[PDB]
RNA sequence: AUCGAAUCGCCACCUACAAGACUGGAGCUUGCUCCCUCGAAGGCGCCAAGUAUAUUCAUGAUCACAAGACA
RNA sequence: AAAGAUUAUCCGUGCAAAGCGGACGUCGGGUCGUUGGGCCUGGCGAGCGGUGGGUAGUACAUGGUACGCUCAUCACC
């Protein structure tokens, strides 16, 4: 994680600046927690770094109960004459979902272990990745689409906290500040967003005549 | 299935209902209430010109429309708890040890239940006000008064819950708090 | 509001050999068909459309069901609901994608000019107002610092280090 | 010694004053290839045959888009350790380098997705270049 | 400083939020009508800093990792 | 993690505000590339400091540190 001193010598001797691979980052609130992990998992086999934020507000079918069940069942399967080495029961909802790719990928190979360290997981959307760009979204793994609404549905975070995960009201308390910060950046900044609509509402009158009917034709004035 | 389903009420004069996303408020006179029925999947409409309430299903079995019924109930109830209030009185009834209530500001105490020592103690909702009548008009009563039916209630339930009777015959045993009249404040 | 599913409803094609086109309701079915037409259209005689395929439209045409071919068309004349239609914003995209669908390179091209040259001449707009105003990150900034620059640079050792450094260029 | 923070006012002070609304253009050498990822090779239950790689091309999302690659050369870069022979060896020193390239072509589409068959020239492609870059250039054209 | 590398979209307009049983706004008639910004585009970027009066490109000789890459 | 001449071109304060409050100078040289240019370096000062000399009271659990005043030295420089 934290660059060597040759890393950084070596840097300073090739003179390069500041590089960021290409990294997707998915917003996976209000997504279908199976759904969401096995398209994932394709992604990452195909050589695509994604970083998840969110993963607190992941939606599983069925009542709470139900599924807190579910998780239970899997707590209790342990080595017996020995605990350690045996199954680790992560309790982050971030966990889970890492855990729920790295069943769909092959884990046992080095290709799926490359796979598998190149997706990062969050709960919440930390400051690092906050100003990174926009996020997306997995249509076909979203709630909205894939539950009927009348079916009750589990939020992850909800199910994780009753089940031994103890900072569901830290992530909570950051969450709130995040979206008071973005939002008042947000009410911010809206002068410079109509600065630019209206210079490009006036563009119009600039421009040569025959390249605006062009951009009639296409749908752009 | 049925394509469409509906019912309708009525809202009085000094009433006022809105809607919102499945989300209701019905605001009048002595009070405000909200209902969160997101869970529900229905259609909710306001006429306000013509006061009244519609709830709707669309392409719905017979679960679905179960529901449409159970919001007009529980709108209606709304209207009735910010036009009229509910109150509930509740009645100590025993044979031979007094049920002793002591009733504070939000707080009940009962005492001397079946002779027990222990107290058992209830912290009442500042949505609902808990008074004891004066035993010269009828004796060990307990008027639990609110806007919201639901909140009314169980607050009388819980007082009925802790007061009851264990390892004895209750056929024999009647000692208990029991409610007595469901009516409203005006 | 939504648009219900009706009779004379109008709507549009979503997918299939039909995409994009627009039909009258005319009849329905059961929950999931009705039977669309659209006699201005020469791909769009009585058919069955299943109702996940068609988007219904702000306008509906005064038809009874199963109504005539004439009655129909009588109606859509008279309602002037496609001319209504061909004004809204989704319909000038429609043919808009068309137009980019079956476009040359040559044509690309003309509108990669176009929308430069609205570009550039935003910036010219949007950079003449923000001198008056200042709204960028780099104005608001300038803005933000004159008045102390201004304090700190007027001393009389500020204004010895100007020349004394000025006359060296 | 007077601070640096003068001297650097005053630079600041001018290229704020000196800014306007430009944006980062890209006249660059262009790209003349399609992206590609090689997700592996053709293969059943009973195991993979390494004669024909299968390569998923960005934006080609259905097999008639497929076959509009059919017959184009498809090439995978990679490097070596060392500085080995290439073509313009001679001609053109400045290509010497460690970088390598594999070169194959489209035979078929592949299932209804836009996936496609990619033969290269020989041998096989190197199971070490699953998940990584494979280009799909436009010729040879048809157009 | 070995070190030649694979990678080929930038941003200080996306990089805030929430809901798909209804989120542009009204009316009553509650599914229709009316108003509007007409409800199906994050903005740029693709070779003249901008749509015109223009201007070096070769012999790197017909493909070859773009022989180059701080946009 | 920070939040900007693309993290460079200062420090606080504030809400990624509106604003507001602070900042060691001066005289030369050398050496590279658009404005009081970057870097290196010397002489006079000043300030915040680190150690030691001489001195006074006080604090703390009372041998052992801190603090006032004043010299010398080093560092930012
Ligand atoms: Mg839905
Ligand atoms: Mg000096």
């Amino acid at each position: 994680a934290f660059p060597s001193r040759k890393d950084a010598f070596r840097a300073q001797r090739k003179g390069a600046k500041k590089h960021r691979p290409e990294i997707i980052v998915i917003d996976l609130k209000d997504h279908v927690l199976g759904r969401a992990a096995a398209v994932v998992a394709k992604q990452l086999l195909l050589g695509k770094k994604i970083t998840v934020v969110r993963c607190e507000q992941l939606n599983i079918a069925g009542t709470e109960i139900r599924n807190k069940i579910k998780y239970l069942q899997y707590l209790r399967k342990r080595k017996l004459t020995n605990p350690t080495k045996g199954p680790f029961h992560h309790r982050a909802p971030s966990d889970v979902f890492v855990r729920t790719v790295r069943s769909m990928l092959p884990r046992y190979t080095k290709r799926g272990m490359k796979a598998l360290n190149s997706l990062v997981a969050y709960e919440g959307i930390p400051p690092n990745v906050v100003r990174t760009g926009g996020r997306v979204v997995i249509p076909r793994a979203q709630r909205h689409v894939c539950y009927r609404s009348e079916r009750p549905y589990t939020v992850l975070g909800n199910m994780c906290k009753h089940v031994g995960w103890k900072y569901s009201d830290v992530v909570a308390n950051l969450e709130k500040a995040r979206v008071e910060k973005a939002s008042r950046h947000h009410e911010k900044q809206a002068k410079l967003r109509d600065a630019w609509k209206s210079a490009r509402k006036e563009a119009l009158a600039k421009m040569p005549k025959h390249n605006v009917e062009v951009l009639k034709k296409f749908g752009y004035a | 299935v049925k394509v469409k389903s509906l019912c309708t009420l009525q809202i009085p004069e000094g009433v006022t209902v809105d809607v919102k996303g499945r989300k209701v408020t019905v605001t009048g006179k002595r009070g405000t209430l909200t209902k969160d029925l997101t869970h529900l999947q229905l259609d909710l409409r306001v006429d306000k010109k013509n006061r009244t309430f519609t709830v709707i299903r669309w392409f719905g079995s017979k679960i679905p429309i179960a529901c449409l019924n159970t919001t007009k109930a529980h709108v209606q109830n709304m209207i009735t708890g910010v036009t009229k209030g509910y109150r509930f009185k509740v009645r100590c009834a025993y044979a031979h040890f007094p049920i002793n209530v002591s009733v504070d500001g939000q707080n009940i105490e009962v005492r001397n239940f079946l002779g027990e020592k222990r107290v058992r103690r209830q912290l009442v909702p500042n949505t609902v006000k808990v008074s004891q009548t004066d035993p010269s008009k009828v004796k060990d009563e307990i008027v639990f008064d609110g806007n919201d039916l639901e909140q009314v209630s169980r607050e009388a339930a819980v007082l009925h819950q802790m007061c009851l009777v264990k390892k004895k015959d209750i056929r024999k045993f009647l000692d208990g708090i029991y409610v007595q009249t469901k009516t409203n404040i005006e | 509001k939504s648009h219900y599913i009706c009779a004379g409803r109008l709507v549009r094609i979503l997918r299939g050999p039909r995409q994009d086109r627009v039909g009258v309701i005319v009849d329905i079915v059961d929950a999931n068909r009705v039977l669309v037409e659209n006699p201005e259209d020469a791909k769009m005689w009585r058919h069955v459309q299943n109702l996940k395929n068609v988007e219904p439209l702000k306008y509906c045409v005064s038809v009874s069901r199963n109504c005539s071919a004439k009655a129909l068309k009588d109606a859509l004349a008279s309602s002037k609901a496609l001319e209504k239609y061909a004004k809204t914003r989704t319909a000038a995209r429609v043919e808009a994608k068309k137009a980019c669908a079956v476009s040359t390179d040559f044509e690309r091209y003309q509108l990669r000019v176009a929308r430069r040259s609205r570009a550039h001449w935003a910036r010219k707009v949007f950079d003449e107002k923000d001198a008056k105003t200042p709204v960028s990150w780099h104005k608001v900034a300038l803005k933000k610092m004159l008045k102390k620059a201004a304090k700190m640079d007027s001393t009389e050792g500020a204004k010895r280090r100007m020349q004394k450094a000025i006359a060296a260029r | 010694t007077t601070s640096k923070v003068h001297s650097q006012r005053s630079k600041k002070l001018h290229q704020l004053s000196a800014k306007t609304s430009r944006v980062n253009r890209n006249r660059k050498a262009p790209r003349l290839y399609m992206k590609g990822t090689l997700a592996g090779y053709t293969r059943g239950l009973h195991g993979q045959t390494k004669q024909t790689a299968l390569v998923r091309v960005e934006n080609v999302n259905t097999r008639e888009d497929a076959t509009w690659y059919v017959g184009k050369r498809v090439c995978y870069v990679y490097h070596g350790k060392k500085v080995k022979r290439c073509v313009r060896w001679s001609k053109a020193p400045a290509r010497r380098s460690t970088t390598r390239a594999l070169w194959g072509r489209v035979t078929r589409p592949h299932g209804n997705a836009g996936m496609m068959r990619v033969k290269f020239n020989g041998a096989s492609v190197p199971a070490s270049a699953i998940g990584r870059r494979i280009r799909v250039y436009l010729y040879p054209s048809q157009i």
